[PDB]
């Protein structure tokens, strides 16, 4: 859950 | 919200690794042990017959 | 007494007071046989040389009595002997070897306690 | 006892006289070769090549438990 988080925030941040 | 979804996300990981390690720790300690009050004897004659 | 509802170690004392382990340690300390053999001049109240182990701890048993009061919760301990030196001597190691097992009965748990504190102190260390 | 009372004492007195102790004993001890020793008695003597339930029998009949209500003690003889 946590990496999957992580994920969507990297990808989100653009 | 994504930052609070990253949170919860963080806490629960931390949570979780906190469980496993307790239950880990826990999983090994000598919980229980058997006193002797009296160890046994080696005994010099025969009590039977 | 606890040092900061007891009637486990009192039991414990009743049981270990009969016990040969600890008439092990009280013959060796205080030679038993020795004293019990001299009086030669009657023979039902003597232990007789070159007799068994079990009719020691027999006669041991007869010697030592002890006693309960569960209403009071007291342990009475009457000691016979052939010398009143003797007898009190005794009883004043009956009484000094109980309270050391009574303590070594708890430090026994504590030491396994030590050692896996130990342990898990050098893996976390690592 | 619990480092940091009564149903320990019967898991005790009820896994002694167990077939599971009784063959990690077997394995450890041979206990079988020992109690066939005396051919002179045939009453007392564990004969060679009897059952597993005739074994445990005869092991719960040398080994005795014994328990001490009021003090909550397992003698074992």
């Amino acid at each position: 859950r946590l990496q999957e988080a992580k994920r969507q925030l990297i990808a989100f941040q653009a | 919200d994504l930052q609070l979804q990253v949170g919860f996300a963080e806490d629960a990981y931390k949570l979780a690794l906190a469980a496993v390690e307790s239950a880990r720790i826990e999983a090994t300690r000598k919980l229980k042990s058997l006193v002797v009050v009296e160890p046994p004897v080696l005994p010099e004659i025969a009590e039977y017959p | 007494r606890q040092t900061s509802a007891s009637r486990e170690d009192t039991c414990y004392l009743q049981t270990y007071i009969h016990s040969m382990g600890l008439l092990q340690k009280l013959d060796q300390q205080l030679k038993l046989r020795e004293h019990f053999g001299t009086p030669l001049r009657d023979p039902l109240f003597r232990l007789w040389g070159g007799t068994s182990q079990e009719w020691f701890l027999e006669y041991y048993r007869s010697r030592v009595e002890v006693l309960m009061d569960d209403i009071c919760g007291l342990l009475t301990v009457r000691v016979q002997g052939f010398e009143p030196e003797f007898a009190q001597a005794l009883n004043r190691a009956i009484l000094e070897e109980s309270e050391r097992f009574v303590n070594e009965l708890s430090h026994r748990m504590a030491r396994e306690q030590g050692q896996f504190a130990e342990a898990e102190l050098e893996r976390a260390t690592a």
